[PDB]
């Protein structure tokens, strides 16, 4: 949705509404959008969306924040050529 | 509470669906199963140094690079001092392998080496030979990769005759050069076996090889560097890393450290409790974690498994890589290797030296007593994150060659046990690549420590692996390890689960061939099996006589014990089994007892007629599997009963034709399969498996977490939506009713349907009238008011299906068909039209009249006819269980088993009316009987209600309503006298009248009457809610009345 603020949004969107959610099931449908809105965190060209998209992320989430492809992810954030995205990325 | 009650609601084979799909598997690579043992022969250490003249080449300066082996020559007696670093270099390589040979070679000329190399060859020719070099006082390798030595004279030129070598070192070998340009040496390597393959027009390269730099590269000359780095890396890796770590960074965080202090950590370079054993002990962790995260599959096992002294300076390599590429050189391997230098874990190996020399300072002169690194407990507790989420087979963890450690290390075993179980407990690709790591001497080595808890631990860990695979060959039986499970078979002191697993694994000792039938003598296992029969754990009394039925395999002295100590009748209390799994599994072991016996008679023959006697008791079940189970039990006795069965065969144109008798009793069986399997077994002696099922379980995943708790399960979200929908179908449906009674002003449809009047059944929710064919299940929609289908019941068109029942209503619509000879068939997928139909069951229940009852009410399934008797049947035995009788002689024609008042009414075959109080002795069961029908009784409405009366009809013309504590017929509705078809259903409380006339007659309970609408008919009924009438008439048809 190449429009600009229709994208900021809706990671806002998708972040809350996976907040309030053992068994496998329930877990899986978390892990399937969690890694699909972190690409973006890394991949977006509009430098403020990939600050939002981690800024997004919490405690909230700590369990899939400790496995090891996200946290190459994080690595690869915490190098940027943006300073904020930096100074975010080392508090995790 | 609908969803609640639609699950409470009980449902029938629901177990049956699974067994007969047995599991089939191909073999691994499995190369754990390791063949090639070439060790190495010996160290050729031509060592060419012309100790102190300069080769002239070279120019030094007096910040020189100096030492070799640790030792410094200007500083020592020289042409004596080039004997001592020749031993010194033979002891280094004594540490990574003592086992082989040495010759330590000085100044060699071409004479000399002939002589060295030669010898040693043809001591053992298949067997690896070590080529090692040094290039001191010696000129630059030749373009044609030649040396300089002769008599020690001068550095003198000479040939190296390294061609000649090509076929010395043509069967295995390894090489390596220290020298200059090394790379050059390898590349001219190359131009000869080149040349070697030009003549072999008419093992190119197997041999290893290690090249101190490439060719356009020189040594360094920084006098901090021992001058032989790279035969020093290969030989004492930890010297050189601490050495090289000291000096690299340009502040020094921990600040205390100096040279002089990494020269006096404690240990002695093999005692992991000491720091100088600690560091080289996580570096051999490290260094095969990255060859089996960056190397592709099989290199690994071919570098790292195959062979010792291959595998350990090949770990000294990478090591090499690193300190080389800090400087200018790029070290070569024979194999085309894949660059490793940045690989993360080499910052695990350094974060652990600073946490190590963070110490020393103090450790050196404090007498300091040492804190043990964390790497191993960092380590392991990744791996469990990674398991605990467990999510995926993909991308397999990288911790995996880290394990490997903690299975030996007594300190930590525990815990990457269990994580490994859990491991292991995932599905087959974790088992498979816990094999190709090469776990498997661990796991076969560990079963030595008889510790209890390997009880929850490795043993059912051998459990998994044997649940697929079939290439460990009771190898731990052949070995010593067995003693272990010779306890837990038996061992009380934990649940039955893990007898179960390990009355599994000796099951497979026994399964695998002769060798686990030899240790049935070698440990008495028959006797200690026997007492596992009284454990109530249903799997385990499964595995045990699926044990003991592989114990009598054709190993007969085994079968002497299960005569001599009575095993045999003993294991008949597992007849006495309700559970026809079990029961089935005590009927195979019967079979193999008496079959394998090795065509043995005389006492035998009158001993193995009980058993045979005895096992032909057991013809009594619907069960699919116990019918097959029986006759191939049966087919097992004829593994020897076929040297007596010829004459037998011919007595139906004792016990021999007990067996017959059975077998001729399953041969008609309405399910195919169970009258094949009795047909083809009586027909080959006319002429003249389950286990594998119980296999099939144990690979299944037993951690991991059943459903229906979580939200996003879809069994729960297709009953949470699609049944609780009934609670307005249940209200809907009867809400005309809750409303009061209107006229029937409408007909949904009127037209031909593909079955005879002998069936008719209304499906509650949802479209299908079944009205079938006297062979079939054939079907019409009330919904819509459309056709459906005719298909096929199978029973021959001399009997008559003549009953229906759904094992639901509205979830899973199972359905059943009953036969006038007794044939009960079951059925499925028919239900929506969404896909062909199957039968989940069938079997010949009642072997004049037939009726049926099913209770969806209670989980029974009842029946009557010729067999004088109301079947009731259970689906927990798999049998007929209980059993009333007709009272009077005339078979039953109507029936209800009321189960609100709990009683039965049996309107008999001499239209007499029984009542049963089912409660009463099975041979007094009237409570009352009736007398104003004397012909055949057509309807028997005794209503399973709180006013659960009684309405009756027979051939005698006439309709009588009758209550079960008074001995009369009290009231009277009689619309019409008596009639062909009628009905008065329960949840309506209406009537309706097979008039012969062109329009259909319908009345109330009330004695009122209602307005007569279009088709003598047959058959018809009610909806079980709705006050709507479905008639299926006559001449292959049906009408559908109703209300608008």
């Amino acid at each position: 949705s190449e429009h600009k603020e229709i994208r900021m949004e809706a990671a806002r969107t998708c972040s809350r509404l996976l907040t309030p959610s053992v068994s496998q099931t329930a877990v899986q449908v978390v892990a399937d959008v969690l890694s699909k809105l972190l690409v973006v965190g890394i991949t977006d060209p509009d430098p403020d969306i990939r600050y939002c998209v981690l800024a997004s992320l919490d405690e909230r989430f700590d369990a899939h924040l400790a496995q090891a492809e996200n946290l190459q992810a994080l690595f690869v954030a915490l190098n940027d050529q943006v300073f904020e995205i930096r100074e975010l990325a080392i508090c995790t | 509470e609908a969803d609640l009650t639609d699950w409470n609601l009980p449902l029938a084979f629901m177990k049956k669906r699974h067994c007969e799909k047995i599991e089939g598997s191909k073999s691994l690579a499995q190369s754990w199963r390791m063949k090639d043992r070439m060790k190495t022969v010996s160290v050729a250490l031509v060592l060419c140094l012309n100790v102190g003249v300069d080769p002239p080449d070279v120019v030094k300066t007096t910040p020189c690079a100096r030492l070799e082996c640790w030792i410094d020559p200007l500083s020592m007696g020289p042409q004596k001092a080039l004997e001592t670093i020749g031993a010194n270099l033979q002891k280094q390589y004594e540490n990574w392998q003592p086992r082989a040979r040495y010759k330590q070679s000085l100044d060699p000329t071409v004479d000399e080496v002939k002589k060295l190399c030669t010898s040693l060859r043809r001591n053992a020719k298949e067997e690896r030979v070590l080529f090692h070099y040094n290039g001191h006082g010696v000129p630059r390798p030749t373009v044609n990769g030649e040396v300089w030595v002769f008599n020690k004279n001068y550095t003198q030129y000479i040939p190296l005759s390294i061609y000649d070598l090509q076929t010395w070192m043509g069967s295995p070998s390894i090489f390596v050069y220290d020298c200059s340009n090394a790379g050059l040496i390898v590349k001219s390597f190359k131009q000869f076996a080149l040349q070697r393959e030009q003549e072999l027009e008419v093992s190119m390269k197997n041999c290893i090889q290690l090249a101190a730099c490439e060719a356009t590269e020189l040594l360094p000359m920084i006098p901090d560097l021992p001058a032989d780095l790279f035969t020093s890396c290969l030989t004492t890796p930890i010297k050189i890393a601490l050495r090289w770590f000291c000096m690299q960074k340009c502040v020094s965080l921990v600040p205390g450290v100096t040279l002089d202090l990494i020269e006096k950590i404690p240990g002695r370079l093999n005692d992991r409790r000491t720091p100088l054993g600690e560091l080289n002990w996580i570096f051999t962790a490290i260094t095969d974690t990255i060859a089996w995260n960056v190397l592709p599959r099989d290199l690994f096992q071919k570098l790292f498994r195959q062979d010792l002294l291959v595998a350990s300076l090949f770990r000294n390599f990478l090591l090499a890589e690193r300190i080389m590429r800090s400087y200018n050189c790029t070290p070569v391997s024979s194999p085309r290797l894949p660059p490793t230098y940045m690989h993360a874990m080499w910052q695990a190996w350094d974060l652990a030296v600073d946490i190590c020399l963070s110490q020393l300072p103090t450790i050196i002169e404090e007498g300091t007593a040492f804190r043990h690194s964390p790497f191993f407990a960092e380590q392991l507790t990744a791996f469990q994150v990674w398991l605990t989420m467990g999510v995926e087979n993909r991308n397999p963890p990288e911790q995996l060659p880290i394990v490997l450690q903690v299975l030996l290390s007594q300190v930590h075993r525990l815990r990457a046990l269990d994580l490994l179980g859990r491991f292991l407990d995932l599905g087959p690709w974790a088992v498979s690549l816990a094999l190709s790591v090469g776990i498997f001497p661990y796991v076969l080595k560990l079963l030595q420590s008889s510790a209890r808890e390997l009880r929850p631990l490795l043993v059912f860990i051998w459990a998994k692996i044997l649940a697929v695979d079939s290439s460990c060959q009771a190898d731990l039986v052949k070995d010593n390890g067995h003693k272990y499970f010779l306890s837990v078979l038996a061992d009380p002191y934990m649940p039955a689960e893990h007898r179960t697993m390990t009355a599994f694994i000796l099951a497979v000792i026994v399964n695998s061939y002769h060798t686990g039938q030899e240790a049935c003598l070698q440990g008495n296992l028959i006797a200690i099996c026997l007492e596992q029969l009284n454990d109530p754990h249903p799997l385990l009394r499964q595995w045990v006589a699926i044990c003991l039925g592989r114990i009598w395999q054709n190993f007969d002295s085994a079968r002497w014990c299960g005569v001599r100590d009575s095993a045999h009748e003993k294991l008949y209390s597992l007849l006495s089994d309700p559970i026809p799994e079990v029961r089935c599994a005590a009927v195979f072991a019967l079979g193999t007892f008496v079959g394998n016996s090795a065509e043995r008679t005389d006492h035998s023959t009158t001993i193995d007629h009980n058993v045979a006697m005895m096992l032909a008791q057991l013809v009594s079940d619907g069960s699919p599997m116990v019918r097959k189970e029986l006759v191939v039990a049966l087919s097992h006795l004829v593994v020897q009963y076929e040297s007596n069965f010829c004459t037998v065969a011919l007595q139906f144109i004792s016990v021999y034709t007990q067996i017959w008798r059975v077998l001729l009793h399953l041969a008609a069986d309405p399910y195919p399969e169970v009258s094949d399997v009795a047909m083809k077994v009586l027909n080959s002696i006319a002429y003249k498996g389950f286990c594998d099922w119980s296999a099939r379980y144990f690979a299944q995943p037993v951690m991991k977490i059943p459903e229906e708790h979580d939200l996003e399960s879809q069994i729960r979200k297709e009953r949470e939506w699609r049944f609780l929908r009934n609670s307005r179908v249940r209200r809907q449906a009867q809400q005309v009713i809750q409303k009061g009674i209107t006229r029937l002003d409408d007909q949904i449809f009127l037209n031909r349907n593909p079955g005879v009047p002998s069936v008719v059944k209304f499906h509650p929710f949802t479209p299908c009238i079944a009205v079938a064919d006297k062979d079939s299940i054939c079907f019409w929609d009330w919904e819509k008011g459309e056709k459906l289908d005719y298909f096929h019941n199978g029973n021959p068109r001399y009997t008559r299906v003549t009953a229906m029942e759904y094992l639901n209503g509205q979830d899973c619509s199972l359905l059943l068909t009953a036969t006038d000879d007794g044939a009960i068939r079951v059925w499925k997928n028919f239900a929506d039209l969404e896909k062909n139909p199957e039968m989940v069951t069938a079997w010949q229940g009642l072997s004049a009249g037939m009726v049926v009852d099913w209770e969806q009410e209670t989980g029974l399934l009842m029946s009557s006819g010729d067999v004088r008797i109301v079947r009731i049947w259970d689906t927990d035995r798999e049998m007929k269980v209980q059993d009333i009788p007709t009272g009077a002689d005339s078979c039953v024609t109507s029936l209800s088993c009321d189960s609100h008042r709990s009683l039965i009414v049996a309107g008999l075959g001499d239209g007499s009316i029984r009542v049963y109080d089912r409660r009463m002795a099975l041979s007094e069961c009237r409570v009352m009987t009736y007398r104003e029908h004397t012909a055949w009784v057509v309807k028997a409405s005794l209503q399973k209600r709180p006013d659960g009366h009684i309405v009756s009809v027979s051939v005698n013309g006439d309709v009588r309503i009758f209550d079960p504590r008074m001995p009369e017929s009290v009231n009277v509705l009689q619309i019409v006298k008596g009639l062909t078809a009628l009905d008065i259903h329960p949840q309506a409380d209406l009537i309706a009248c097979g008039s012969v006339n062109q329009f259909t007659a319908i009345y109330n309970s009330s004695g009122e009457l209602i307005n007569n609408i279009k088709y003598a008919i047959s058959c018809l009924a009610f909806h079980p809610h709705w006050p709507h009438l479905a008639v299926g008439s006559n001449d292959y048809y049906i009408s559908v009345y109703s209300v608008e």
